[PDB]
């Protein structure tokens, strides 16, 4: 937990379903404005959202649902490929999910009433994380509970498999990089994979365990953020095989670490979900204290706006938006 | 040799043919059990078939022999690969036909079957309503009430709840205007007895003006009917409406002051 | 041995409460006061005729004699002040009566 | 003792790696495996995968004296070992605190509670309470509607009106139509209104508006006139004078 500059959601969105997963569009949109998607237990809803931050005609927030799709077993993680289109006569959609079935499923859509599906095979132990590993995404890297990092194609074939020491909790794409991937282990091992040559380049070691959530800096490559134990840690390349900076993130078991998609010094963290009406802690660098605290009755999902310093956290049938600094 | 030629056919899965052969071998074993142990039981390990599928085949054998309890136990046994939606549907439909509502409910609760089709939803709500899970049934109905499936869901609920008598339970829920409007439209054209039942529903939701309009309609209808039980009930109803309408708000009092 | 007499005479004199003729406003006002009080005491006695330690019927919901009461009680007006609660009780009465009608 | 020590030494990661190595070939203690795997899931914050682990674990609990003890952690009834499983998991759910996980676990657990209606009443009561805590008042009402136990009904009605006042959504309780119950609700609200001070709220105007809702001009006028009476007895300001004017007006 963290409590500093606690406030209500700058924007609050009322939905017809509890929020299981929810997150923005990272980059590469066919048109202006942020698409966002939330999947619950049997439905996934994509909706375009406009803020008074961006648009003056849009007052507060104008959220308009593009689609609600009937899916099966509850979606537990969603993979965006930064190649989707919103312009012209055909909006491209190629998005993946991992559900309460341990399996991965790929969905392609065009708004023209064509949507077919590719279910991607699993492995030993549940899919812990999955991200498209191209700057537009065509291939997905997944980490699971077999200490294997398995790269798959759109067809469902093993692009690659890397043998890890412990089951990987998180896999991360480098939008600033090119086939630069991170794989995070519970023991505290961070591995950088050059998927262009399948040669592992650099490693990081965390002194706080277990390690489950991390991220690159969005506006910098030397800065690597993560949450371990109960504190948030930043490593500075190439001078660390140990925490460069480590400051408390959440007294309870902090779960998610995210970096601002327009800031190289502002990041967001979530508390341990639910329970104490979990708080989003928006931190600025060189501040153990969070520069912002927001309250969501359950901690479910954490996203950063494509170019706004806007952080969204889901909760019980609701979405909560907080704006932060550069 | 016909069984052998199955292998020569297009193999969609070696596990499928292995399961067929294992089922046949188990049938052989139960045709004449000799000796307490056999190397034929070593066939699944010899051809490397998962123990999940082994327990599954045991369940299939038990369900075929209508040992539904043991079949359900073997299926619900953990670490078992999840079976496919079609056989979910057939299993649950057979169980309901046989009257094993508790067993079907246990199957659904443990395996957590998928439902993304109107038919799947109808089957699951059928199991739940036969097992008295009306609350979750209504909740999932509200969840999946699309613009396409909502009226079908409503009609199915109406018929099935009429069959198994959960009316007072149903009357105690939050609703929507479309649901009540469709209810009124459906029940309006479905005979006199449904007219008095929906009259009761008006009164249960405190709908006295509409109740009186329905009463006027029924009285106008019953001017050529000559059933004596209907005459008794209709005289009772006339006393009822004369009692009620005079006390209600004054609109029907002005209508009564108006000539008839 | 006197409770039975209570039931017999009460349900009878219900039949002749109808023939009460009031030729004054205060007469009809006292008539109304009587009606409200008799409704109150009738509720009390119909509740307490199953004494809290010597219940008469086990759990049975008997058929109400409203099939005889209504044709005479319907012959008088009633103030909507307590006619509301009386009329509501009468509502759930007619509900069972009609769900078990002729 | 191996798994017991993995619990004791906080070796949760060693726990899941052990159990993953053991389960596909060891078809005994599988319920316990799913148990402490779900324990790690709730520990790390994936209590929904934890819930599914418990869902799969509930099928076989008969063996493993360790598991059987968890049927002896819930004695007095044996409707189903699944039901003692449900009681223990709900106990831990209340110890730790995800109300919605409790909610769905119960909406499932209704199956194995075929007897002992006290359990049914308590469970739908808990459903009611969590629905209110998150403001899910409509299906809070729905869960309440299946409670016939009048004692629990009174507890729930009191806490109901308390939270309704705290959150200022009474009008919904009225917007719900019913039959034969205003006697109950008026008894409750007058019990509260007489007991509490008038300056916190005009529960009298509240009830008066209900009277309007129920077309009862007699009782409405009486209520508003008597609230004018109370104001005249209590306060002596000219604002109050306007207020009794409005009271007698409405009467």
């Amino acid at each position: 937990m963290k409590q500093d500059s606690a406030s209500n959601a700058t924007y609050t969105v009322d939905c017809e379903d509890y929020v299981h997963v929810v997150e923005f569009n990272p980059f590469d949109s066919g048109e202006a404005g942020s698409l966002l998607a939330y999947g619950g237990i049997s439905y996934v809803v994509i909706a375009s959202c406009r803020f008074q931050e961006e648009d003056s005609t849009v007052e507060g927030i104008e959220f308009k649902t593009l689609k609600t799709f009937h899916h099966g077993e509850r979606v537990v993680a969603i993979a965006w490929s930064p190649e989707t289109r919103c312009d012209a006569l055909l909006p491209l959609l190629r998005f993946a999910t991992a559900a309460g079935d341990k399996k991965i499923r790929i969905f392609t859509s065009d708004f023209q009433d064509k949507n077919e599906y590719k279910v991607i095979e699993g492995h030993s132990g549940y899919i812990n994380d999955l991200v498209f590993c191209s700057p537009e995404g065509t291939d997905i890297a997944s980490v699971g509970d077999d200490h294997t990092c398995r790269i798959w194609d759109l067809d469902g074939k093993q692009i690659a498999m890397f043998i890890l020491r412990s089951p990987g909790m998180s896999v991360a794409w480098h939008p600033e990089g090119a086939f630069k991937l991170m794989v995070a282990e519970k023991t505290g091992t961070i591995r950088f994979y050059d998927l262009t040559t399948h040669q592992a380049i650099l490693s990081l070691e965390s002194v706080q365990v277990p390690l489950m959530s991390a991220d690159w800096c969005v506006r910098n490559t030397l800065r690597i953020g993560a949450v371990a134990g109960n504190d948030w840690i930043i490593w500075e390349m190439p001078r660390s095989s140990y925490p460069q900076d480590n400051k408390p993130a959440h007294a309870d078991r902090a779960r998610m670490f995210r970096w601002s998609k327009c800031n190289e010094n502002v990041f967001a963290t979530t508390g341990y979900p639910g329970k104490m009406k979990s708080q989003i802690a928006i931190h600025h660098l060189a501040h153990p204290q969070p520069i912002l605290i927001g309250t969501a009755p359950v901690g479910s999902g954490l996203s950063w706006h494509r170019r706004l310093p806007l952080c969204v956290v889901g909760g019980y049938r609701k979405l909560f938006f907080w704006l932060t600094e550069m | 040799h016909a069984l052998l030629d199955v292998y020569l056919l297009e193999n969609a899965d070696e596990m499928s043919k292995h399961a067929i052969t294992i089922y046949f071998l188990l049938d052989i074993m139960y045709s004449f059990p000799d000796k307490p142990d056999s190397s034929i039981e070593s066939f699944p390990t010899a051809f490397f078939v998962p123990g999940s599928l082994i327990k599954l085949i045991q369940g299939f054998w038990l369900l075929d022999h209508n040992d539904y309890q043991n079949s359900v136990d073997c299926i619900l046994n953990p670490a078992s690969s999840r079976v496919m939606s079609w056989q979910h549907s057939q299993i649950i439909e057979n169980l309901l036909c046989h009257g094993d509502s508790r067993q079907a409910l246990r199957y659904l609760q443990v395996m957590k079957p998928v439902a993304t089709t109107s038919k799947e939803v109808k089957l699951h709500m059928t199991v739940l309503l036969a097992n008295r899970s009306i609350l979750e049934a209504w909740n999932l109905q509200r969840l999946h009430s699309s613009r396409l499936n909502v009226e079908e869901l409503l009609k199915h609920m109406y018929e099935m709840c009429q069959e198994m008598g959960l009316i007072e339970e149903l009357l105690k829920l939050t609703f929507t205007d479309f649901e009540q409007g469709y209810l009124h439209k459906f029940l309006q054209t479905t005979g006199v007895q449904n007219q008095e039942l929906l009259l009761v529903h008006h009164l249960q939701r405190a709908n006295y003006i509409s109740a009186l309009q329905l009463n006027q309609s029924l009285k106008t209808n019953h001017l050529n009917d000559c059933d004596r039980r209907l005459r008794e009930r209709s005289g009772a109803r006339n006393a009822i409406l004369d009692q009620y309408g005079k006390i209600l708000p004054r609109v029907q009092r002005t209508l009564a002051s108006e000539r008839a | 041995g006197e409770l039975e007499k209570l039931h017999t005479k009460v349900m009878s004199l219900c039949k002749w409460v109808e023939l009460i003729q009031c030729y004054s406003a205060k007469g009809r006002l006292a008539q109304s006061e009587m009606a409200k009080r008799v409704a109150n005491i009738l509720r009390v006695v119909l509740s307490l005729q199953q004494p809290p330690e010597s219940m008469s019927d086990s759990s049975s919901e008997p058929r109400v004699p409203l099939r005889l009461l209504a044709p005479h009680i319907g012959r008088l007006p009633m103030p909507e002040d307590y006619a509301l609660e009386e009329l509501r009780g009468l509502t759930q009465s007619y509900l069972r009566e009609l769900i078990c009608g002729s | 003792q191996f798994a017991e020590c993995l619990m004791r030494n906080c070796q949760y990661t060693q726990l899941q790696e052990y159990v993953r190595l053991l389960l596909p070939w060891c078809q005994v203690n599988v319920g316990s495996c799913h148990f402490m795997l779900a324990q790690c899931y709730l520990v790390a914050g994936e209590g929904h995968k934890a819930l599914d682990c418990f869902s799969q674990a509930a099928s076989e609990v008969e063996r493993e004296d360790f598991l059987e003890k968890l049927i002896r952690v819930e004695e007095g009834e044996s409707v189903s070992p699944r039901l003692q499983y449900y009681n223990r998991v709900l106990r831990l759910l209340e110890d730790v605190g995800l109300p919605e996980l409790v909610i769905q676990l119960a909406t499932i657990a209704i199956s194995e509670a075929s007897d002992d209606w006290r359990s049914q009443a308590a469970l739908r009561t808990r459903i009611f309470k969590h629905h209110l805590d998150m403001g899910h008042n409509s299906q809070a009402y729905d869960a309440l509607t299946q409670i016939p136990d009048t004692s629990r009904q009174l507890d729930c009605l009191r806490q109901l009106v308390v939270v309704l006042c705290e959150r200022s959504q009474l009008q919904d309780l009225v917007e719900f139509p019913y039959v034969n119950l205003h006697n109950e609700v008026v008894g409750i609200i007058e019990s509260r209104a007489r007991a509490v001070d008038l300056m916190t709220h005009n529960y009298y105007e509240l009830l008066y508006a209900f009277h309007i809702y129920r077309h009862n001009y007699r009782k409405a006028g009486t209520v508003m006139f008597e609230y004018g009476m109370r104001l005249g007895r209590e306060v002596r300001t000219l604002r109050g004078l306007q207020k009794q004017v409005n009271s007698y007006l409405a009467c």
